[PDB]
């Protein structure tokens, strides 16, 4: 019922959502990585090359963090609807 | 014009929850308004039970019974939905209304009704907005998820507002969502 | 019988008018009746405060359309004020979103394409929660209560000074994006610049090799770190947005709430 | 009062669920309101009286029968109306939500049959939508592959527009057709139900 | 109650969605917002109804509604006569396949489709509808997918990868549509689709 | 129960449908996306419907509105008196091919085309409408791709691949627009397409 | 009505406008339509001012009939917009409905509205192209500033917008568009 | 109806393409490939040298193959009306 | 219903999506890099060179997977359902 | 309505995108033709694009209000 209690509230969602786009997107940052190092090395200049394997990795992360993410998410959800009385009064 | 009636009640609050959550994953027009209006008019006869008993067993009744003015069961009648509401209403809005009424500060339980109703209506709209926007803030999280995801790969276009409907849905239902939602509401009015 | 209907027309106009825009109420998630009946509710409440509306003005005649309009402007008028307020964080949301790529269909395509309105949809959470969180209806409607002491029924309106006042608001807006905005825009913009470095070194890396990542992190970052003091602008704006108001019903600031 | 009827007594059937499970369907084609409102709120009403015959048979029998015949009405016939649907809505909610709000009405219930309808459907609307977006996630996921895969061919090749979203509509049509699509959907939103 | 529905069935008994669903499916084909209106879709499908469906309209009005000008009956003979030539059109159309499950879900078993009851031919009537109009929507996509795909392929071979290949590809589905004479052939086939 | 289908038949009665069609068509051309843009679209072929029917609708009110003093009759030879012009002026705009390929579905021959049933002409009316429609956007959309490929190919010329050519198109196509007097020849050519 | 005012070509300006930042919808179409409703009674207030005066007061003081005030309170509305017509576009129209006249005064309401909107929007695409030229300039140096550099993880439009803004704020904007908005209505 | 014709009706949409594609394209693969090769025979490290002649000819052949690409793809609009009532049932 | 058979329905669907899209692109993969192979073999640097052969592989890799493909994605989503009344309840 | 005349109709807007782009970048092609004879060469190949710019953009604009006037004019034949 604060300002600064709402604000509060929404920095820790966007923590939330900034972990979760780390775990996810950071698999994928260093396979691009490398794979473009691979083609710098032999100078080999492909643009969409580097898609397949960065997805692959994507979806292989989707796959492992997939318990670990929306545990997370519930347990942030759980305490949402425990701050509402305080939010009542 | 009797709808007022209604929404002087813990209805307007529920209207409103339950449209930030159509609203809130991706849903545009799924269960339509009426659909909403509808929930909501049950969850109302579910919250108000104990005042709409209030009423019934000590006006209603004797006024089929009539011996007494038909005015004094409204009388009668408008003090405990005034009751309900005073349980309600913050004190901030309450004075404030008081002074813009123009009359002289006065203690509570002693305001008119006429006072009371607008009173009720804002303070349950400052809850409600909050209440919804803190349910809504989880399902924006999946949607700024999937969106940055998204655009991770890349692929630009993919629409992420139908792409994440299946989380959403998901992760709205693995809490049960209503047995939550609207339980919480439920408990949200101390009468 | 007991036609009052027709002795408090004009308040309860200006009233309901100045709340179908004004940013809490007159947005969406509420149904129409819900508006209809909080006005309609608010007039018993201030009908003390309402000085007797000018008799001899038929509703059902040319004098009486031009001033309903002639409050229907007012009433439209303070709300459209709120509307920039919280269009203000709306705009640094979809400006933040853009610059982390996350809005990049509607970047790329200003036609149909597609537009992501996901982060201004938020940051619209915090400015419909700031009006909310300090009780800034409330005050919207305590103007209103004044309105009818200082810009009373049936006296004149907003003259044309007003109006230009009012319509160079956009520029107050797009002024106050970036006051708000500007610490984390050029850090976002460095980290391009930096970005433009590690890909000069080699032209391999391209928009589909490692297309957005950091973009993506730094803007969500960044905008995370811009959430922490952000109720302080919002405090100054208001006071502009509360002057303002003040300014069409001229009321005289510095005396109350 | 009227203005509302429409809305509480449709509420009673399980309309309510196939209007959700189609809405999110037509989202999931990604077709944008091809079958309108007035299609979906029509077919969905169409399997409510497919699906609530015996109900609706065993109103007309108890309640329309003696009420075209006026033994008693409006006062008895009501009453006798209110148990086949206490009957058809209880076989549907689960346990944990009645018991729920049965709770929460601090009114206490040893018989779950015997809980009052202003208690009954609040916890049936909730045991039924919660049913309607499990339903829908688990249509929906098939269409979701076919988008994603579809939205990275394309990339693969380099075509970062032209939006899978017109790409991939012919991919879920051909789907949804090959596997008979309205017949087995329709038929589990049929089956589903214990009545 | 029976105020705010009647426009959404009344339109559903008949053979009324299947021209929406496919001239919808179509105006999103033209990789085009919608631009006919809405109510161009919707008034294109209402006259071509009242245009296929005339056999049984031609049977309403003439065995129920002009006899009950007279009205020769306390408004008994229409609610029982206009039944049977409905069903009759409609259970050309509805699929077996379809049928049957609507039917032994249903309990009461009739060897005698046409002794089906109303309330169960509809709904069968409906799914079997919509699976027609989707064929013959992936019909009638195909070809503007065609245009779409070599046009944004032959973009990418320049590398024009930002051209947005649904500005520069909408001239050769609208020319495409033109020379084959579009809805003549279209409005002809739904026409020809319903077999009756 | 026709509070929301009536709305849509006035429009398609007249020509209204052409005028939206290609504006509609042209306001995706300019790759100007509006919500105003597309609400004032109907507003301009309103009122060109207006301006365009004035002579067909002024003959109506010296049919029936201004007899609707006295009004001399009820809606027997007064709206069999209107439903005359309507389908005498719908009738120089369609093709006849079209209207054969219906009447034919119809199978209510008339010898006579002007003897011919409303509800097949409005059918064969529309199909005809949207082929000249979209025959006139083919025909303006030509300049406005051949503005978007060179602006484009310049751009990936010079090496500016990442530019989005859809963002710096939009300029010279608002000055070849205004260059060619904009809407003044457009609006006229449609004028000119209503050749009575 | 709203028509016959200026806001058709407000709206479209200001829409231009939104597209040239590329920030789109971001201004909230409901926005953009009240400030663009407000500039049309900061342009037609003198208009307004002559209607209230012909008629209006007169009407009200019994001065006038009811139809022939009516026709009164058109005249200064055809007048003002005389002035934002072309010549080469009202005769278009005014022949294409046949009945010639020989002032164009004289020309009926109906005839001259639709002449008058398509001179509106043929002027408002003629101020528009004015707004996008600055926007356009910024995107381009900055694009050929990013490719003589070469880096190419720039993508100049999203990193382009920033410049946008912090160079149409910094030069006062809206209030300079505002002043040309202000002045092409000539009356 | 059955998996068959939609599979091998797809595969003639799929036939389509590539024959257009391929139609379209070679040539302006030819021309860019001989540009590379005098780029290389004459040593010139220049990257948007070959989008001029390049462009040249798929607008060359836009013209050259128009009417037969037209004809073709109405003839397969034609083949899928005709044989859509086969399938339809 | 529960965070378990959900999480398990889930990484079915992108089990799915993962074998169908590399089936679909590694062959474009494997020819584009072939032709960049090619390309340092014989110090050509083109851009949209590896584009046409890497599409008609894209292509004729779709037409030899089709049946495959829209049979395993048929059997998935016919799996869907008849999971769906144990997890309805 | 012939597919041929929208095939001819077709073929002339492409051959005026020829013309005119071309009119545009061969004197970015010469001058990176030379410059790479020679051989930093992107900031020339912008000026001598502006400078072809301003110098054909008179004969680029009235060819193509031409060409959309030609258009209107075969408009009314072509519809029927």
């Amino acid at each position: 019922m604060t300002p600064e209690i709402f604000v509060e509230l929404f920095k820790e969602s966007l923590w939330l959502v900034l972990i979760m786009v780390c775990a996810i997107i950071i698999p994928s940052l260093l396979i691009g990585l490398v794979v473009a190092i691979f083609q710098a090395a032999t100078s080999i200049n492909e643009q969409t090359l580097s898609f397949l394997p960065r997805l692959i990795i994507t979806l292989l992360a989707l796959m492992f963090f997939g318990h670990w993410m929306t545990q997370m998410l519930m347990d942030f959800f759980y305490s949402m609807i425990e701050r509402l009385p305080q939010v009542l009064y | 014009l009797p709808a007022m009636v209604i929404l002087m009640t813990s209805f307007t609050r529920i209207v409103v929850v339950m449209s930030i959550l159509r609203q809130a994953m991706g849903l545009q027009q799924t269960p339509s308004n009426q659909v909403i209006i509808g929930i909501a008019l049950f969850l109302t006869f579910f919250i108000m039970a104990p005042v709409f008993n209030q009423i019934n067993e000590q006006a209603v009744q004797p006024y089929l019974n009539e011996q007494i003015s038909a005015r004094q069961a409204f009388d009668l009648a408008q003090e405990p939905m005034k009751a309900f509401m005073l349980k309600q209403t913050r004190i901030k809005d309450l004075e404030t209304f008081v002074e813009m009424s123009g009359s002289q500060v006065t203690a509570p339980e002693q305001v008119s009704m006429a006072v009371l109703i607008p009173a009720f209506i804002t303070s349950e709209l400052k809850t409600a907005f909050q209440i919804g926007f803190m349910l809504f803030l989880p399902f924006l999280i999946i949607d700024l998820v999937v969106a940055s995801v998204l655009m991770a790969m890349g692929m630009m276009m993919l629409s992420p507002m139908i792409v994440s409907l299946p989380f959403k849905l998901m992760l709205f239902v693995l809490v049960d969502g209503w047995n939550l939602i609207l339980s919480t509401l439920a408990g949200s009015f101390a009468l | 019988v007991l036609d009052f209907i027709a002795n408090y027309f004009w308040p309860y106009t200006r009233i309901a008018a100045m709340l179908m825009v004004m940013t809490v109420t007159g947005a969406r998630f509420v149904p129409a009746r819900v508006r209809l009946y909080l006005g309609l509710a608010l007039t018993f409440a201030v009908m003390p405060a309402i000085p007797a509306v000018p008799s001899d003005i038929a509703l059902l005649s040319l004098q009486g359309f031009m001033i309903t309009f002639e409050q229907i402007v007012i009433g439209m008028a303070m709300g459209m004020v709120t509307q920039f307020l919280v269009q203000i964080f709306v705009m640094l949301g979809q400006i933040l979103g853009m610059q982390s790529s996350l809005g990049f269909a509607s970047m790329v395509d200003p036609a149909n394409g597609q537009n992501t309105p996901l982060l201004g949809q938020m940051f619209m959470l915090l400015a419909t929660l700031f009006f909310l969180s300090s009780d800034g209806h409330l005050k919207m409607i305590q103007l209103v209560v004044f309105s009818f002491k200082s810009l009373p029924i049936g006296s004149g309106s907003l003259t044309t000074v007003d109006y230009r006042e009012l319509a160079l608001w956009l520029g107050i807006m797009f002024k106050a994006s970036l006051a708000v905005s500007l610490s984390g825009i050029i850090a976002l913009l460095t980290v391009n610049l930096s970005f433009g470095v590690m890909t000069r070194a080699a032209p391999q890396l391209n928009i589909f090799s490692l297309g957005f990542s950091f973009a993506l992190l730094v803007g969500l970052l960044l905008c995370w770190y811009i959430l922490s003091g952000l109720y302080t602008h919002y405090e100054i704006y208001w006071q502009e947005t509360e002057e303002q108001i003040c300014r069409l019903i001229r009321l005289n600031c510095e005396n109350l709430y």
